[PDB]
DNA sequence: GTACCTACGGC
DNA sequence: GTACCTACGGCT
DNA sequence: AGCCGTAG
DNA sequence: AGCCGTAG
């Protein structure tokens, strides 16, 4: 019939927003991912692209995306993608590149006709243990396929690799932290619930970017890290050296987060052409894979080369700011979290994730277990077993005289019927004794985790430390007073 | 990006705005051609709450949908001149094609106000599925929006322009706390 | 040998690409009528399971498969490819099933790729059936992971049905289309009479028929095609002159040539008017639609010869255009200038022997069967003593051994008991394997006759194609009018 | 699109052509910024030997491989003028890249013939195989192309001027017959 | 979601 | 073969 | 002011 | 002419 206007608006528009809040472009708080980067990672997984296989074509990989999960376009995956395998934009890289992925100068990537990707070894802890209902799936958005709701995520990676979202009415800024500080801060919450803040910045001691670089003081960083919200003064590695004759130079070795390099230096020789600031002779960008980041400025000859640098960082990103704006999905709707929060909520993901594969562990070994019971019935019997098959006209005939003869369930008849004649050699009739003596022993590990709360808790516990110990690095950026 | 019909007679020619020249081409190859005229979007497009009227002279869709109709702006407008008695609004059914209808309205309302109150302007209801425009046959995009007999046009009414002002201000205005207010009271997850 | 002479160079370098176009892009292969990229397309709907009774995928999904598979090359070439396959105004007989816009006669631009979806369509079947049964010879790919084929079974004279248009280097090819009912009575023909001329062949094969019909003017041009291989058709739209109302006439125009553009052409026409090149045109419309087909009307001026007019519109428009044929294809991986007859015969020899080797496949895999069979007679007869060895046994080797030596097995029958399960073991069973294996040996005795005899195979070659020609061969839509 | 490098010493200094946009980022990040300079190509260039001159001159593609070598063209072509003592063409090492190789060298012989009796002119050997430039790291393309005292550069050799001549005319003018009977007498279908 | 540059041969 | 146009928030 | 990152 | 269709 007909539509009034005002009312069009406001269902149209509301649809958008919730629709980019949710399900775009805000993280989860359990895993940190948003839409996009959970389908390429269980992409990559469902595909078999391990760090132990060779590489696919980017091409492959993005089309199988797009088609299974996600019905947009092309760049909107495969730039995220790219991003993913980027050491200066992930603090933890997820994707594992092969070709041009980009460089600081803004420099993009090669065309995905071109490149090839797989996972990295800590995606592999992002996926760890997901066909084992450990998450829920749900439908794709043709009903063709089954997606994840939410990764397990055996490490924290909201805060590893941060985030950045502008959605409608509302944003997201949080930075990279260091693995090794974070898992040990959810070690000591694991063990006070009500640590405080205070307390926990004796672990976490602050943002830990990929491309290192300073951080002056710890003011916004506990005011971020205790409301949500934050502004955090970044800046360059420089120091002054002399280059020959009492002339000096700054050399610059490490730049902000998310600071483009060549679009730095040209607004360096930008300030020089506009006379903007004095005593600079000369500016080269001497930077190569072989001695990393180095970016000269040749001062004039008896000039204060300091005074230079503390007015390149008044009018120059070598200084630069970050907005921390931790607004993450909690229980799928939008939430300006502290630092504690963020922690709790992904503890108690681990404690159901690892619980839940518990008992997926349990149910699995039980079924087993039973088909083996049923097997040694039949190796005990075989002379019968073989007279009772050999009886009967059909396949229901068999299975119902087992069942019968035997006291076997349906499944161990079932068992029974599909064995194979080479099952019944001495060494085949053994493996089937000892993966039962093993699965017993199995079934009653997973009950004891599963009988003791206390226990399952230190299982999460250990599993964090070791990943700690086997992925966890060097603090990078320098958190000066 | 034009495609007109043959017809130069407003009272019975229609106009289809598309999303994506993808979409734009299967509705060119279905329409009725003699009645129907067509122009396509590639993407999403200005929004005219936000823009110091210098750059909206600058947006080449702007600029071509005016052309089409063949009316004015604001206090140069006339209705007479229209070419078409039936503009129609034809976008995804998805959120994006959604908020693209949100970014048209707003440019109807604040330039072409007299169009809405006219009853001109149209909404098309394209198959409610998670097929998009482009992905659709053009036999589809007749017999299910296009063709006359079988479709199912939405009309746009204007009523309380006061209510509407203050609406149209706050969904797609700058002050973004108003807006972040009414998502908040109206979310339903 | 750090230098190098820029004449030897450029020599080596330009014969390296040339060739390269020549036998790898641009030219088709005499024997299935196509070209690489068209033919590892083919090869990936089939190995991807994507035959005409599953349900359409994502084209960017396939042409991801296809590139990354067998073709390493820009997506737009193969996507583009792709798209003319599924186009029932270019392809004659259509082998891409095409769900979403896939373009018009205006040239209309195909959706994006992740825009449409594709599969087979049951002629692409008949190109592919017995892929799977040696009958072509496969090869490695560009990486040496995969195996393409270097030729598909093509049961059908696709070259010459759906034709061929590709610029190489040194040479070009223009190969138009024909119906396949005149092509499959040609074929039979030429396997009644290895000595047949070309004039008795075009008793079957008038001339191309073009998906888009119209009319040809005579069969001189299409003669000296056929036998020399090279010729100019002259194609000309079908327009009727009719009466618009008041006296006053009207061209209608409701079929255009192979390979025309529709909106182009009337550009021209309307570019004739505009620049008064042409009297007599008061207006020009295009009241095409899906209800109607194609329809162009052109608006006569009262009193003005509208017979005159339409003759001019032939003469100064692409209303009339010619084909250049130029029969080029590859023939033992070379290309060549091959007349009609020529076309004809390396495709029977294909069709020959890929039906030859079907056949010694089914036979060995007949043969492997039954001596399976006999294996298997051989354990259920001694069921008892079967399962002792087996049981009485360490390993499977010490088992397989002690099987063969005490029952006159092969290792392969000794395998095939070993992995057999206990359900094989039920009542009549052993009927099964005593039914089917009587009606094997029966089944080899067909196979080893028809590899007896050529005639056998000749004529079973006949029999297969005379089944396509009743169940795909279809009207002839262009006229071929005499004057 | 050009990146140059920091020396203003020609003699030490070099230039790629290398093969689409793709490859360009790469070289341009693995590469000795101070002494190598790159010039991405967008798939195939311009042929000379059919191209007449307000074409030619056209180009882009041509205009900015002028104006990088700074000599001129024809008559007024000043060797003293030279950026780069070495010019080096970087191609895919496939059939195309092969293509690309004659397409440049037409256009050296044509309009900067000294640059090749000069020998400024190179030919890169990246690593044959199934990959091409723009799947390659750009530490991967240092170690094998762009390092000195790795890669190994092919100089080009202009020797017998008229045999020059007619091989550039025969392969690559407008007449097809003479390159069609040129491809009979020597394609050796293996 | 563009405008689209090039080689290649035959009319 | 390679394009730039727009929305959206918050920071400068 | 414009740039960050998923979207059309 | 410029356009056919695979390539960069
Ligand atoms: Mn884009
Ligand atoms: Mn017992
Ligand atoms: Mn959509
Ligand atoms: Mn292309
Ligand atoms: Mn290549």
């Amino acid at each position: 019939n007909e539509r009034n206007i005002t009312s069009e608006m406001r269902e149209s528009f509301l649809d958008y927003a919730m629709s980019v809040i949710v399900a775009r472009a805000l993280p989860d708080v359990r895993d940190g991912l948003k839409p996009v980067h959970r389908r390429i990672l269980y992409g990559l997984n469902e595909q078999g692209m391990t760090p132990d296989k060779s590489y696919k074509k980017s091409a492959r990989i993005v089309g199988d995306v797009m088609g299974k999960y996600h019905p947009h376009g092309d760049s909107s995956i495969y730039e995220a993608m790219v991003r993913m395998a980027q050491d200066f934009s992930y603090r933890y890289p997820l994707v594992d590149g092969q070709g041009n992925f980009g460089s600081m100068d803004g420099d993009g990537a090669a065309a995905m006709r071109f490149t090839e990707a797989r996972m990295t070894k800590i995606t592999l802890e992002l996926l760890r243990d997901i066909n084992k209902d450990t998450i829920d799936f749900i439908d794709n958005y043709d009903g063709n396929e089954r997606e994840p709701s939410v990764l397990p995520a055996r490490f924290p990676n909201l805060l590893a690799n941060g985030a950045s979202g502008i959605a409608v009415g509302m944003a997201t800024n949080i930075p990279p932290h260091n693995l090794t500080e974070l898992i040990n801060g959810v070690l000591s919450l694991s063990k006070n619930p009500d640590i405080s803040i205070a307390e926990l910045m004796e672990d976490i001691e602050g943002p830990d970017f990929p491309t290192a670089g300073l951080i002056l003081g710890k003011s916004g960083i506990r005011r971020a890290y205790e409301t949500g919200r934050g502004s955090i003064q970044m800046r360059s590695r420089a120091v002054i050296e002399e280059r020959g004759g009492g002339r000096q130079r700054i050399v610059v070795t490490e730049i902000p987060f998310q600071v483009n390099k060549a679009r730095m230096i040209e607004k360096i020789a930008e300030l020089v052409r506009d006379k903007k600031i004095d005593g600079i002779t000369d500016l080269r960008d001497e930077t190569s894979l072989r001695t990393g980041v180095r970016v000269v400025i040749d001062v004039r000859k008896d000039a204060n080369a300091s005074v230079i640098l503390n007015n390149l960082y008044k009018q120059t990103p070598l200084q630069t700011s970050f907005g921390v704006n931790m607004i993450a999905l909690v229980n799928g709707r939008p939430k300006l979290i502290n630092l504690k929060e963020a922690l709790v909520h992904y503890l108690e993901h681990q404690k159901t994730v690892v619980r839940r594969r518990t008992q997926y562990n349990l149910r699995k070994a039980k079924d087993r277990a039973h088909i083996l019971e049923g097997l040694r019935i039949a190796l005990d019997h075989i002379d019968e077993i073989i007279s009772t098959i050999r009886e009967s006209d059909t396949d229901k005939v068999a299975m119902e005289s087992l069942q019968q003869r035997f006291k076997l369930s349906e499944k161990q008849a079932q068992a029974i019927l599909d064995m194979r004649l080479r099952r019944l050699t001495g060494l085949e009739r053994d493996k089937i004794e000892a993966e039962y003596n093993e699965l017993l022993n199995y079934i009653s590990e997973l009950e004891t985790i599963l009988a003791d709360e206390e226990v399952l808790l230190q299982l999460v516990r250990d599993e964090l430390t070791e990943i700690r110990d086997r992925f966890g690095d060097d603090r990078r950026t320098e958190i000066q007073l | 990006k034009l495609a007109d019909c043959s017809s130069k007679s407003p009272e019975e020619c229609e106009i289809f705005l598309v999303e994506g020249d993808s979409a734009g081409g299967s509705t060119k190859s279905g329409r009725d051609s003699r009645t129907q005229a067509i122009l396509p979007l590639r993407g999403k497009i200005l929004n005219v709450e936000k823009a110091r009227l210098d750059r909206i002279l600058n947006n080449n869709e702007i600029r071509q949908m005016i052309t089409a109709f063949g009316t004015g702006i604001g206090g140069d407008f006339d209705l007479a001149k229209a070419r078409y008695h039936k503009i129609v609004i034809m976008t995804d059914a998805d959120v994006d094609g959604a908020h693209i209808r949100t970014l048209l309205l707003t440019f109807f309302y604040r330039f072409m106000r007299p169009l809405i109150e006219a009853g001109y302007v149209y909404i098309a209801q394209p198959p409610t599925g998670y097929k998009g425009l482009g992905e659709m046959n053009a036999d589809q995009l007749w017999e299910t929006t296009m063709n006359p007999e079988h479709r199912a046009l939405l009309q746009v009414k204007l009523e309380d322009a006061i209510e509407a002002d203050q609406t149209f201000e706050m969904l797609m205005g700058d002050v973004v706390e108003n807006r972040r207010q009414f998502i908040e009271d109206n979310a339903v997850y």
